[PDB]
């Protein structure tokens, strides 16, 4: 029962993530490191071997959402995926950070000892952060109080959980969950970050005679915990999270590779619709590069791709099926403008 | 139509997953939004619910009340999770929640695909785990609401930036057959603008305007 | 005294001036004798509508006795510059370079008001000093007046004879003259 | 009056003036008589301007009559002094400091609009008092000539009789005439078919 | 933790926590000890007045 | 915490292709890895 | 009240309204809409399910 190694993760990253390589490293070797200290439950030795969460950066539509969905489908263990937004400071109403656990339960059926070996991954976790802090002298409840609550909960701790849809109360209707296993993934797309790491990079002295004159995957790559420090996380919270993965923003080229070269790539979803329904579907190189830059201009990413892929074939998939004896649809470029229509091939 | 062909073929044996697609209606009051929803229940025999994104807007325990939808369409498809999956779920004035970030938030999610824990044929107290496990990925979404400030969005990047100068064309005589026209060429960058999320428009990448 | 206007946004209410809030509308106002300043202004508003939009028409307001032509001119030149198409508008009235901007603007889109008055005529100036620096600036002068008859005739499609003969002296035209004089291209008459 | 504009940043609106707005685009302007204050400003810009980018041109619309002489120095020494390729331009006139000042920006990055007119002449002055204080203030204003004249024709590129020759009375030229002067580079006839930007 | 009534938890909970490692014998846990971690994050931000009571 | 941090960085590259790699009894970290100059040292056996 | 006043004017054309004229819930409830009924808690279905609405 040998284990997989990070080269086959990553393969299989690869047939749903394009271009996201330092990202799918570091996921590959957390995952395998992490299914090697739950081999070793026993760990007969003088050594207890400590996780090392994971923090993804990236901006909207790079493939983190999408790369924690893509463990899941190789994950043995549970893996539950998360909110940070919604998350409060224990005693207010909006929500508590206890959920995470439950909702990790629900993947394990309810088998802590199947859980407390589980990954959590938790989204927009960069909103938690203080950006427009104006101190907090009243309160601050969706951020430096959400960030104080993971805390014990990243570094472990026995976690009271309710049975099921439940929230805390003097009621012992509760199991206890020990985090200290349970690997830890968040992912955020801090915006302002950049200007962060080059007001650092480019500090300078100052401005007059005297004073000396000095991408953004590129520039995220430098990131340190100061420039999170000034973003509004705790350094605390950084220190829960040491490693950091920077996910770099989609290239032209790279959407018109998402769109065929991904296992579930659009143009194969697409593919197999028609072929159910008895046609082919084929699309024509300069289309794809035609779906790419209208998406770019949009500044919709690779979402924005299902839009125009929908609006462009909405009316040929509303006569195909009751059309008969046409067995292939080839799309150009002009369809996409809405200039022409896709050319059928009747047999 | 596509997105009951795909329930049809659930399997699909090939290396293929067939994503969903949401829509997203679009249009003035009593304008037939609801009505289109329905009526399609009423042509293939699902359960349909009807939710209300304002009485949503509170942004407490949002996962409970995300939650109780599903507990509703149960309660029409007659605790059949099978039925259930099947179900078109009509939530309105989406336009209201948006500036509600955190709801958009909690909303995709339940859009996006979620397994839901909804407590079987009620009961006094029941064990966590005989909650019945139903899945929001097979089940159809739409999201309605009228946008009147978008039209004016429209015309501003459609049309000449203008609208208070003597050139502007502000010959509004309530005709509404100007703003249906640029109500069709709305785009996501519109919609941004008007004070939704990225992330949720483009879960709604069918966009129908009434 | 600047009255404030709100303007009703997605979700921030925000507080705008009266000339701002047009500002926002590609609309620019050209009130008053033509100095630098004022001249400086209009330019600055003209690049940065340029800059945010430049596929987007401008409009630009005219009720001015006239003033200093380099000023006249500079905004003139930043006009043919700029590929926004600005489009002069006069209300109240409009004097030697207010008309000079005024037909300078893009073909078919020159409006005046039906009670508007455009006044066309040489330029102005003098000098105190000795001969030899009076006959260089009576050159320049003179060469301003042909440079700017010249412009005149090319936005307005007559001869540059004609337009010499009518600016010899103050010339006054009513909103129809100068549309068949070529220097508007339409009246405003109602909405 | 002057119009405040509104910029859509990441962390929200802003508003700010149009003279500030435009000087987010590394654009400044010199507009009326030069003195020390407006001078004083110009630095200040130029300056801030540098230290945020200092690999970036930066634009300057000169609209001017001219003024002292001293307050130009200090814009033109802090031009020669930056980094930054100071793009002059000349919008209406530019009288001898604003000439001197339209000369002086970076090689090949001089421009001039279609009907802007240059003004170049000698420099004004004058005292009052005993002979000796004005011998002084002479020789002051004839080394301040001098200088002047040897620096208008390293920019433009002529020889220094012909500059002094052309100073003695004033000079009017014409975008085209300046061009062939060395005063500017290339003319500004529109923004779609240069692109010298 | 919360303040007697509100809907996070209660502080007697930590005392639950102790009997369960003493298999609820009251007398071994009497004599027991306690750590409470992140005792910084409870704390009035530097406000005397206390316009709005801290209930966390 | 910071040293997590530090080793993480350092072995990231080396844990990744260190499974796939046959007949390597033993890794050495050198200075120069920690400034990212040079490469660990494997050592066949 | 929200829903249908627009509240009044202030020049000399304009038409002020006094308390006299506030139209209290006598006249007032005739106007309702299920809307208004949504934003007092009520579900929308619920209201659907009772097209009939007697006022006193
Ligand atoms: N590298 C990629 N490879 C393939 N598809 C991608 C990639 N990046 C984005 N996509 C597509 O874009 C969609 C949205 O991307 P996500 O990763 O889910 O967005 P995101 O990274 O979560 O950013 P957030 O969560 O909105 S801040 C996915 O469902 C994919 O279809
Ligand atoms: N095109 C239509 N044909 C028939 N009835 C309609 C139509 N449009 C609206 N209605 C009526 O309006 C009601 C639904 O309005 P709806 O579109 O739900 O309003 P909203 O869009 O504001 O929710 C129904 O009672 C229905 O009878
Ligand atoms: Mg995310």
């Amino acid at each position: 029962s040998a284990l997989p190694t990070p080269h086959e993760i990553r393969n299989h990253l690869d047939d749903y993530v394009i271009g996201q390589e330092q990202a799918k490293k570091v996921l590959a070797v957390a995952v395998y490191n992490h299914y090697k200290r739950l081999r070793n439950g026993d760990t007969s030795n003088g050594v207890e071997l400590g996780k090392s969460n994971i923090l993804l950066i990236g901006p909207t539509g790079s493939g983190k959402t999408l790369l924690a969905e893509t463990l899941a489908r190789l994950l043995d263990v549970p893996f539950t995926m998360a909110d940070a937004t919604t998350l409060t400071e224990a005693g207010y109403v909006g929500e508590d950070v206890e959920n995470i656990i439950q909702k990790l339960l629900q993947k394990s059926d309810y088998d802590v000892q199947k859980a407390q070996r589980g990954i959590v991954y938790i989204d927009e976790i960069d909103k938690i952060s203080r950006k427009s802090d104006n101190p907090s002298i009243t309160r601050d409840v969706s951020g430096e109080g959400v960030q104080q609550a993971l805390l014990k909960l990243i570094e472990g701790t026995v976690a009271a959980v309710p049975p099921q849809g439940g929230r805390k109360h003097p009621q012992q209707e509760f199991l206890q969950v020990d985090t200290s296993k349970i690997l830890f993934i968040c992912g955020g797309a801090f915006a302002g970050l950049d200007k962060v790491i080059s007001h650092r990079v480019e500090t300078g002295s100052g401005i007059g005679f005297g004073a000396t004159v000095k991408s953004e995957g590129e520039l995220l790559a430098q990131v340190e915990p100061e420039d999170l420090i000034k973003f509004g996380l705790i350094p605390e919270f950084i220190g829960r999270l040491p490693v950091v993965a920077t996910l770099n923003e989609l290239s032209e080229e790279a959407l018109i590779q998402i769109l065929k070269e991904p296992k579930n790539a659009l143009t194969k979803q697409y593919q197999a619709l028609f072929n159910l329904e008895g046609v082919d579907l084929e699309f024509r190189d300069e289309a794809l590069d035609a779906i790419a830059k209208k998406a770019m201009a949009r500044k919709t990413g690779a979402r924005g791709l299902r839009s125009i892929v929908e609006a462009a074939l909405l009316d040929t998939m509303y006569d195909l099926p009751s059309m008969e004896d046409v067995e292939k649809v080839v799309i150009d470029e002009s369809v996409i403008d809405g200039q022409s229509e896709p050319l059928l091939i009747y047999g | 139509y596509n997105h009951y062909k795909r329930l049809r073929n659930g399997d699909t044996s090939n290396g293929v997953e067939l994503g969903k697609s949401n829509i997203l209606l679009i249009g003035p009051t009593g304008s037939g939004k609801t009505l289109l929803a329905e009526t399609l229940a009423r042509l293939l025999d699902v359960p349909f619910t009807m939710a209300d994104a304002t009485t949503l807007t509170e942004a407490g325990y949002v996962g409970e009340d995300v939650e109780n939808i599903i507990q509703k369409l149960l309660q029409k498809s007659d605790y059949d999770v099978q039925k259930a999956q099947r179900g078109i779920v009509y939530i309105d004035e989406i336009d209201k929640i948006s500036r509600g970030e955190g709801v958009q938030q909690a909303l995709l999610k339940l859009i996006e695909g979620t397994v839901a824990a909804v407590p079987p044929q009620g009961g006094r107290k029941h064990p966590q785990q005989e909650f019945l496990q139903v899945d929001t990925s097979k089940i159809l979404f739409i999201c309605g609401g009228a946008f009147a400030g978008l039209d004016k969005v429209i015309s501003h990047r459609v049309e000449t930036g203008s609208g208070i100068g003597f050139g502007a064309t502000v010959k509004a005589k309530s005709d509404k057959a100007s703003e249906g026209e640029l109500l069709a060429q709305v785009e996501p960058e519109d919609l941004i603008k008007f004070g939704l999320i990225p992330e949720f428009i483009g879960r709604l990448p069918v966009v129908a305007t009434l | 005294l600047v009255p404030m206007v709100i303007e009703q946004t997605s979700r921030g209410e925000r507080s705008f001036d009266i000339y701002s809030r047009l500002l926002k509308e590609r609309v620019i106002f050209l009130t008053g004798q033509v100095e630098d300043h004022m001249a400086n202004l209009i330019v600055a508003q003209m690049l940065f509508l340029e800059a945010e939009n430049p596929e987007k028409d401008i409009y630009l307001y005219i009720n001015s006795p006239g003033g200093v032509i380099t000023a006249g001119m500079s905004i003139y030149d930043t006009m043919q510059f700029i590929k926004p198409d600005v489009s002069t508008i006069c209300m109240g009235q409009a004097a030697s370079m207010g008309a000079f901007l005024l037909t300078a603007g893009a073909k078919g889109k020159r409006f005046c008001l039906p009670n508007s008055r455009v006044m066309i005529h040489q330029p102005l100036g003098g000098y105190q000093g000795q001969a030899t620096d009076i006959e260089i600036h009576a050159r320049e002068i003179l060469k301003v007046k042909g440079r700017m008859n010249e412009l005149m005739a090319l936005h307005t499609g007559q001869s540059l004879e004609q337009i010499e003969r009518d600016t010899e002296r103050d010339r006054f035209l009513s909103a129809p003259e100068a549309v068949e004089y070529g220097l508007v291209d339409s009246i405003l008459t109602h909405r």
